């Protein structure tokens, strides 16, 4: 199924509002950018735009085996382009070269004269889609990367639909009719008409504003296919929520609420409902974001009662939020607000809160007990059950209650209320009056046959949250049967005092004279919402359980914090959905069935571990107390003053990060390369398995006492006569081993994927020292599948990324960057370690499986959708499954599978302009191993001057060292031990394989016994080949006679344009013979398998040949390398016109092609001029005319000697033919197929 | 590096032939490691010229020698020197060498030889005391007549009423036709000679010398 | 077609000299030419490395040079050590011819000589084998033929010559010098005579005596 469909871009003005540079005010006035599509070709005639269109994303809904094709046409002042994710191209619209300086390979990217197509012809194959077991039909989507700044005042994200055809059976008719949601942002101060500035930033959703955005539907329970897709590219963010229905799939029962800033999800929704949804933002100013929309209706189409009462009550409860004092002890300025001052009130605050109460006196107000106020009642009930909760409010203002997720609510009585209110949203309720709620849960909790054991709902109010949360309202919800007691779940709620009511009282409460606040100062607005966590600090909350219960581990969260937040207990791993992992993030609106186990106690002081908390003397201890040889493991710490660059951008910076070392002393780092390229300026790569401790003894050398935390501290109860914490804080010369025994629990299915990662950070400067950085990663694996000492595995390649946030001021070393011998300077972004697209070393196998670590940790603004650009990797849930739907998360760390059928160079995307702005792309390179050639050297492409050395001597050359050359010179003789000879390659291409010979002089059959190849790129980063492994120091074994040929390959292949080999075992002399192999990313030079004499003599074709009655001189018979009688071509006659046309089938470009003499009679021939054509349909003679002449190059220079007729510039169309004019005694050609199948 | 040891026999006599080679301890050697030399002083390296150059060819530029036929290969030099017809032209100080290929201690090791002489009738000696008026002639020429000595270790004796030194050396006196040429004249008084006759003490059983006294 | 000779043979002159010895070539050549050292007596072996590289450790008297087609060896302390045969070598396969050998010969004192008859011994008639030796005391050069004549008639050619280390109190060399003549010519005369001719002496003297 060919699709021809088509793209144009365009700028309009419009406001959507309907139906120099200031603001106006009312509506204001704007100009704002639109896609428009033409579907028939005329571009002229175009259907009604509807009012409900905007900016909603076009969608293209492909099949599998189905070629679809797109085109664009520029309407715009600007070059842009289209960039896919997830499919493979060839690169025509990628709009990120690098660094050739060659000509237009592909630098049409921008440059896009008014009109042109450019098709990219995209493919969909079995690899492409989605299989049986996979969701149905998954989701893509797509946006311009060629322009940066437009882009980001453009905004024009699209979607697409690929899967499997179904609308050719008997299908349900509700997929496609084009329903997509999408989210946009709104800026154009730095556009093309461009216009102190008073213009915030704002976001629109579906290109309408104000009201003017329709879409909410409702219909018949019909299980429609609708997903949801969203992205964010600027700073800051906004609330998001919907309110219908939750996300449900198969029948593993999720209430997630899931609408975040940023979201890819594919997933469906359920429309149970008949009438209006509504989704809304947590923002007071209602002029920001207002979306309102109002409903819009069309049809879609056409487990007993038990008595369990029980009585929930309300009633206040005074707390003092701080029951210790520490203020005595100022060592980190925390006792600068422990002093009264402009806005310092106390800790007694009032409120009217809400938990049970089981009596009903109410005389004056008794003491509960502690560990069991703040939280809320625990409710347990039926489906259609009645229940009856008395309801009281202290103060006169009122409070209100409204079940979640309870929709069968009817009227009492009557079905209509008399009074001017027909809704339950505003019910008043009298400080002290009796009210119930009539409840009752839907059918949908017990499916068929299978009873649930128990699952995780949780209710609060939803009625006045502009004043519920100034009030503490949260009620627990358990809801299952025996398969509780002890109640203490954590919580977070922060006090909004500046809402409360019960603020006002207190002013004149605890200042007798205001006179000096003023009471409209911001700062004590900003002040007085402190934040709490369950409303317990300082040491005052605690847990223990043991082993063999029936009963599992509940824990819930309610507010959306205006923030991300980060808690976990370190040392008890969670199973979170059948995966262990430690450091999980806090986000709303979650809740999950989960059960720890007590295997061992421990007393390490740690905190709640945000960013921006435990600055308030938090501990939230848990306490839980109760109811073969190894491999030699060190971790070090240097300080690395490196500035990044001042071209492309006195200052120097120090970086100390984790490493790995040999020994107690630093005597030897064990410096290693190619497969441990993953340091960078990153923490060490450990790999680890089972049953081998690391006891790593941690000594710094630097400059200044630091501490390590190993982040999985398994250690007993030590430390005995009293459980005292750790110092830590380990200085420069001690011995201090941390050393722990790995688990076996933390060790997957076999089914799963065997090996799992997790990381390691330094708990006393997360923001301090860490952030300077020391970060280092860990990985711990299962089994024994890396055999032997050192293992070559071969079967998958592991590295590993990071993203983090890099400043000056985190680092101690502001002031002695002098060598101690306008404010752009301030914003710094930490990618990896090293900037301007120069961080090579992601070198992989082209086809094997292989496994990767997503890895990503810090502050907010370091976590974003990451993938390698144009290729697909998924995840196997116990079966196979492919989604690539896996981005940057705090903590949540797994392992992705995939592998790249093509080859080539490819792109990290960023999807943040702050980072996107500092220039940062790490790319990777891939290779085919298949090349065996010499590159320029063996057969003398370099030239002279190109290589030095030090000192020189009359009547010896070192270049006569290429292959199968001998006889008087063949090296050059020196009395010094070593030598180095520098070839530069002219550009850097792959190198695979190194080959060497003997010589001869006198009477002895010199050689190199060993040697080590090492090589650069500039000739200031020196490193060497210390890959292959099976040891850190290995040395090359040469050769053993005169006539010794060998081959070798290198697992790891060499990068590098320049390359120095030093000999340092010579044999008596200073034999020189060096022979260099090597290959292109290509890998396009190799015969197309005619070798094979047994293949078809019709599929070569040609004009004419050598046609007579002895006529067995066919063109196929001159095949290069081959030993024969008179095995040349001629041609009929001694003519130009004859050419040699080959079986082409497909559009290929050139990149080479050889022609040999022939060895019969011993005549020396050559070709001075020639010429080279090309043709499409036989008519047209079109090639690369240059510079007035034809390009023209000369080769043969003897009857033996082969010639490659490489054509780097692109001799395009379907029919290249050579011709030989200059010739010597008779015409006799020999060729040979060269070239690939691709593209 | 690697020691030459010789193993074989050096004289020679006509009737019979024996096999002469020379052996290294460790074969760090080549294809190419054959050649032949002796000694000839003030003259070639046979006689007039080198018994073979050209690496591995016996001929320099007439007179090929292909009958030097050569046993084994590879890692070991020998040829075998015809002494049925050679005879003088094989006695010369021998050396076992080859020019070395790693030169780090010394190039060129070298053989030892000893003193080699065709093979003679019989010897034996029989001097006769010189008269008074023979000494009268102002001077006395007092020489041993050693020639063709066997066995080949044997010791030179002088006796003549004073044990004189440094003149009983051993020079390297190059050989004659067949013949090494050997004398130790010293200047001894006319008194000292007359009190006893010097003998020549040479370890041969048959000879038999009368003492004539003449007054 | 590589033809090389040396020159000189021998030589003497006084103290405090610097000489260079050397051979004309045929035509272009490498630098690495061999020069073995053979004092009279002494294995002949290298001290100069490759002819243009000196050896370390060697003495500085030895000093080789030249390349192309000359080459020169200084020498920087002299001693009478001179008698020491060179050979010019060429390292290559095409024919070489080499040098000839300089073997220098020692000067001595002037003395006359010294007349010695010894009459021939009787175990020469009683074995039918003639041995008549008559060696000359006090003589030089090294070029003197003893002349033994028969009926008027010049001999030369028959008697060898001896290269030897000069006497430190003798100034002697080792003759041995065997006649090999037939019987028939030795009993036709029955009284043989040993004439001494030198500058010094005239006529021939022949006096009887008993058998
Ligand atoms: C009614 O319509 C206009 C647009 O025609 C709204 O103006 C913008 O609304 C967005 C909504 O998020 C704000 O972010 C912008 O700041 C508004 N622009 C200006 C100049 O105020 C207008 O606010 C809408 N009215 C309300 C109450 O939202
Ligand atoms: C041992 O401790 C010292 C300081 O406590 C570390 O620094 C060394 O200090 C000595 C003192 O004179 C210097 O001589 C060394 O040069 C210092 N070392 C370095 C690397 O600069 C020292 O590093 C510690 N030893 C080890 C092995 O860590």
């Amino acid at each position: 199924a060919i699709r021809r469909y088509y793209l144009g871009a365009v700028e309009l003005s419009w406001d959507y509002r309907q139906s120099g540079a200031l603001p106006l005010g009312p509506s204001v006035l704007y100009k704002k950018t639109v896609f428009v599509e033409f579907t028939d070709q005329l571009f002229s005639v175009a259907r009604p735009r509807p009012p409900w269109m905007g900016l909603l994303g076009p969608t293209i809904q492909a099949e599998v085996y189905d070629t679809v094709v797109v085109t664009l046409k520029n309407m715009a002042s600007h070059p842009v382009s289209l960039h896919a994710v997830g499919v493979s191209f060839w690169k025509s619209s990628e709009g990120a070269e690098y660094e050739d300086h060659t000509s237009q390979r592909e630098k049409e990217d921008d440059k896009v004269l008014p009109g042109k197509s450019q098709t990219y012809v995209w493919q969909v194959l079995k690899e492409n889609g989605p299989t049986a077991s996979d969701p149905p039909c998954l989701t893509y989507s797509y946006l311009s990367h060629v322009d940066l700044v437009k882009d980001l005042n453009s905004g024009l994200i699209g979607a697409l639909l690929v899967c499997r055809e179904g609308s050719l059976t008997r299908e349900r008719t509700q997929n496609l009719h084009e329903f997509v949601l999408l989210f946009a942002v709104f800026d154009e101060g730095k556009s093309w008409h461009s216009a102190a500035r008073a213009q915030p930033a704002m976001h629109t959703v579906n290109g309408y504003v104000n009201r003017s955005l329709p879409g909410l539907i409702g219909c018949h329970k019909k299980s429609v296919y609708w997903h949801v897709i969203g992205m964010g590219t600027s700073p800051e963010v906004h609330s998001i929520f919907l309110e219908g229905h939750t996300f449900l799939v198969r029948h593993h029962r999720q209430a997630s609420l899931e609408i975040s800033p940023l979201t890819f999800l594919t997933a469906q929704t359920f429309l149970m409902d008949l009438g209006q949804f509504l989704l809304f933002c947590h923002i007071s100013s209602h002029h920001h974001g207002g979306m309102e929309a109002h409903v819009r209706v069309e049809s879609c189409a056409e487990k007993h009662p038990k008595t369990w009462v029980h009585y929930i009550a309300a009633e206040e409860e005074d707390w003092d939020y701080a029951p210790l004092v520490l203020a005595p002890d100022d060592r980190s300025y925390k006792s600068q607000y422990l002093n009264n001052g402009p806005q310092r009130i106390g800790r007694k605050y009032k409120k009217v809160r809400f938990m049970a109460y089981t009596d009903e006196t109410f005389k004056t107000r008794e003491a509960i007990q502690h560990e069991s106020g703040i939280l809320g009642p625990l409710l347990y009930g039926e489906v259609g059950d009645t229940l009856l909760i008395i309801f009281k409010n202290q103060a006169s203002r009122p409070y209100n209650i409204y079940p979640h997720g309870i929709t069968d609510v009817r009227p009492l009585y009557s079905r209509r209320l008399p009074k001017g209110v027909k809704h339950l949203k505003d019910f008043p309720i009298l400080p002290g009056e009796i009210f119930k709620y009539k409840w009752t849960v839907t059918v949908e909790d017990g499916p068929t046959k299978s009873d649930p054991r128990c699952l995780t709902r949780y209710y609060s109010s939803f009625v006045n949250m502009e004043r519920d949360l100034a009030s503490g309202l949260i009620g627990p919800l358990l809801i299952c049967y025996k398969e509780s007691d002890k109640r203490n779940v954590i919580l977070f709620s922060v006090f909004d005092e500046n809402r409360s009511w019960y603020l006002t009282e207190n002013i004149q409460r605890f200042l007798p004279n205001p006179a000096g606040v003023q009471l409209e100062d911001p700062e004590f607005q900003a002040s007085n919402i402190m934040h709490s966590i369950n409303g317990y600090v300082f040491d005052s909350l605690q847990l223990s359980v043991c082993l063999h219960e029936v009963a599992y581990w509940y824990i819930l969260s309610i507010g959306a914090q205006t923030d991300f937040l980060s808690v976990f207990f370190s040392g008890y791993t969670f199973k979170h959905k059948m995966v262990y992992e430690d450091t999980l993030t806090l986000f709303p609106f979650s809740g999950e069935t989960v059960f720890m186990s007590m295997e061992n106690p421990g007393l390490w002081i740690l905190g709640c571990h945000n960013s921006d908390f435990r600055n308030r003397g938090m501990t939230a201890l848990l306490k839980v107390s109760s109811c073969k040889r190894t491999r030699h493991y060190f971790i070090a710490a240097v300080e690395q003053l490196w500035d990044y660059g001042m071209s492309e951008s006195v200052p120097r910076f120090k970086k100390v990060v984790f490493r790995e070392f040999a020994d107690g002393s630093f005597t030897q780092p064990s410096y290693r390369g190619e497969l441990n390229k993953h340091l960078g300026l990153l923490g060490p790569y450990i790999r680890a398995e089972v049953e081998d401790n690391i006891m790593v003894t941690f000594k710094n050398q630097a400059s200044r006492p630091y501490s390590f935390y190993s982040s999985l501290i398994s250690y007993p109860d030590d430390q005995e006569q009293g459980a005292e914490p750790r110092h830590n804080f380990v200085q420069p010369n001690e011995t201090r081993t941390y050393f722990w025994k790995v688990q076996h629990h933390m060790a997957p299915t076999e089914d799963e994927f065997d090996c799992k990662a997790w990381a390691y950070f330094s708990d006393v400067d997360l923001e301090k020292d860490v952030h300077s950085g020391l970060i280092g990663p860990l990985l711990i694996c299962r089994a024994n599948t890396l055999n032997a000492a050192h293992g070559r595995q071969v079967t998958v390649q592991e590295f590993a990324l990071f993203f983090t946030i890099f400043d000056e001021t985190k680092s101690w070393y502001f002031t002695e960057n002098v060598e101690r011998n306008l404010k752009e300077n301030y914003r710094f972004h930490a990618i990896n370690g090293y900037v301007m697209d120069t961080l090579p070393g992601l070198v992989m196998a082209q086809n094997q499986r292989i496994r990767w670590y997503l890895l990503s940790m810090g502050s907010n603004e370091n976590i974003h959708s990451i993938h390698f650009s144009g290729h697909v990797f998924s995840v196997r849930k116990k079966e196979e499954y492919k989604m690539a739907v896996y981005n940057l998360y705090p903590g949540v760390f797994e392992t992705v599978e995939m592998l790249p059928s093509k080859v080539g160079i490819w792109r990290i995307e960023c999807l943040i302009g702050e980072h996107l702005q500092a220039g940062m792309s790490t790319t990777f390179l891939v290779y085919s191993k298949k090349c065996q050639t010499p590159l320029g050297m063996a057969s003398g492409h370099i030239r002279d001057f190109q290589i030095t050395a030090s000192g020189q001597y009359g009547q010896w050359a070192p270049k006569l060292a290429r292959l199968h050359y001998s006889g008087s010179i063949n090296a050059w003789s020196t009395k010094e031990p070593f030598s180095w000879i520098k070839v530069d390659l002219l550009a850097p291409m792959i190198i695979h394989g190194i080959k060497t010979q003997g010589a001869r002089q006198k009477f002895s059959s010199l050689y190199i016994s060993q040697f080590i190849i090492m090589y650069s790129l500039d000739g200031k980063k020196w490193q060497t080949y210390r890959g292959n492994s099976t040891g850190t120091l290995m040395v090359f074994f040469g050769n053993v006679d005169s006539s010794g040929i060998k081959h070798n390959i290198f697992n790891p292949p060499i990068i590098a344009r320049y390359i120095r080999l030093h000999p340092t075992h010579y044999s008596i002399r200073s034999t020189l013979r060096m022979e260099l192999m090597g290959c292109d990313l290509n890998s396009c030079s190799m015969p197309l398998g005619m070798e094979s004499k047994a293949i078809s003599d019709a599929q070569i074709t040609a004009s004419s040949y050598f046609t007579n009655m002895f006529a067995t001189w066919s063109p196929s018979k001159a095949r290069l390398h081959l030993q024969g009688r008179s095995n040349a071509w001629r041609p009929q006659v001694n003519n130009p016109k004859e050419w040699l046309q080959v079986d082409f089938q497909k559009t290929m470009k050139v990149t080479g092609v050889t022609t040999q003499g022939v060895k019969s009679l011993l005549t020396s021939m050559y070709v001075k001029e020639f010429l080279i054509s090309s043709s499409q349909d036989g008519h047209q003679w079109t090639l690369f005319f240059q510079n007035g002449k034809v390009k023209v190059f000369q080769g043969n220079q003897d009857s033996f000697t082969p010639v490659v007729n490489s054509l780097d510039p692109p001799l395009l169309t379907r029919y290249l033919r050579i011709h030989p004019q200059s010739w010597v005694h008779q015409i006799a050609l020999r060729m040979e197929v060269l070239g690939c199948e691709a593209q | 590096e690697v020691q030459l040891v010789e193993s074989g026999g050096g004289v020679v006599q006509p009737g019979r032939s024996l096999r002469l080679s020379c052996v290294d301890s460790g074969l760090t050697f080549s294809s190419y490691g054959m050649h032949w030399v002796r000694q000839a002083p003030g003259a070639g390296l046979e006689w007039v010229a080198v018994i073979s150059y050209d690496g591995n060819d016996k001929y320099y530029a007439d007179s090929v020698k292909g009958r030097f036929a050569i046993s084994r290969d590879n890692a070991k030099n020998t040829l075998y020197l015809q002494m049925n017809s050679l005879t003088i032209e094989d006695t010369a100080v021998y050396y076992c060498a080859k020019d070395l290929i790693e030169s780090n201690i010394a190039e060129a090791f070298w053989g030892q030889g000893t003193l080699v002489t065709v093979s003679s009738k019989g010897p034996s000696v029989f001097p006769l005391a010189p008269c008074s008026r023979s000494t009268s002639e102002s001077t006395a020429a007092l020489g041993c007549l050693v020639k063709d000595y066997f066995p080949e270790p044997v010791t030179v004796s002088w006796n003549s009423g004073a044990l004189t030194s440094g003149v009983h050396t051993f020079p390297a006196v190059l050989q004659s036709s067949g013949l090494y040429s050997l004398s130790s004249v010293v200047t001894v008084p006319s008194s000292s000679l007359g009190t006893a006759t010097y003998t020549c003490n040479v370890d041969h059983k048959p000879s038999n010398t009368k003492v004539d006294k003449r007054v | 077609d590589i033809q090389m000779t040396q020159s000189p043979s021998s030589l003497s002159a006084s103290v405090g000299d610097t000489v260079t010895i050397a051979c004309r070539a045929s035509r272009d050549i490498r630098n690495d030419l061999a020069w073995y050292q053979q004092k009279p007596g002494k294995a002949p072996k290298l001290l100069i490395y490759a002819t243009s590289r000196l050896q370390s450790g060697v003495p500085s008297r030895f000093s080789g040079s030249g390349s192309f087609t000359d080459f020169t060896l200084t020498i920087n302390s002299l001693q009478p050590d001179d008698s020491a045969t060179y050979y010019c070598l060429q390292d290559s396969d095409y024919p070489l011819t080499f040098g000839g050998g300089t073997k220098v010969d020692i000067k001595g004192t002037v003395a006359a000589p010294s007349v010695f008859i010894f009459p021939p011994s009787d175990e020469q008639l009683k074995s039918g084998t003639a041995s008549v030796v008559c060696l000359l005391n006090n003589f030089y050069p090294r070029e003197a033929k003893v002349q033994w004549k028969v009926d008027n008639a010049l001999q030369s050619g028959n008697s060898q010559e001896s290269v030897t280390e000069q006497d430190s109190k003798d100034s002697t060399y080792s003759l041995s010098s065997t006649l090999t003549l037939s019987k028939a010519d030795y009993e036709k005369h029955k009284v043989y005579a040993c004439e001494v001719t030198h500058q010094g002496l005239s006529s021939p003297v022949t006096k009887s005596f008993n058998r």
